[PDB]
């Protein structure tokens, strides 16, 4: 999943 | 749109069987299964630059529902994909890093790929 869409993931 | 009804051929089999199961089993391969929401991720103006979007959710429902004629045109949608995803995205983005390590690994299956089509 995104922290910041595209930008930087989570998982 | 493809010229013809599609087929069952032994190089849309690999592309389904080697290709597809290849990627998406892979721990980044997870912002390609599904078409990009432009909405739910906040992304401005996708649809206005990505005329032609893509996935590999879509690919490999056309594959079960044989929608190509030749694996050429798999392909195709496999490049569309990763060229979308570098048009739009930023250099530095961690989605580019994810596309370049999938898209490698689908050029060595390419390149491994039987190189004549056969109908089945």
């Amino acid at each position: 999943w995104w922290i910041i869409p595209k930008v930087k993931k989570g998982c | 749109n493809p010229s013809k009804p599609g087929r069952k051929t032994n190089q849309l089999q690999y592309m389904q069987n080697v290709v597809v199961k290849t990627l998406w089993k892979h721990q980044f391969a997870w912002p390609f299964y599904q078409p990009v929401d432009a909405i739910k991720l906040n992304l401005p103006d996708y649809h206005k630059i990505i005329k032609n979007p893509m996935d590999m959710g879509t690919i490999k429902k056309r594959l079960e529902n044989n929608y190509y004629w030749s694996a050429s045109e798999c392909m195709q949608d496999f490049n569309t994909m990763f060229t979308n995803c570098y048009i739009y995205n930023k250099p530095t983005d961690d989605i580019v890093l994810m596309a370049q390590a999938l898209e490698k690994i689908f050029l060595q299956k390419v390149a491994q790929m039987p190189q004549e089509e056969v109908e089945l």
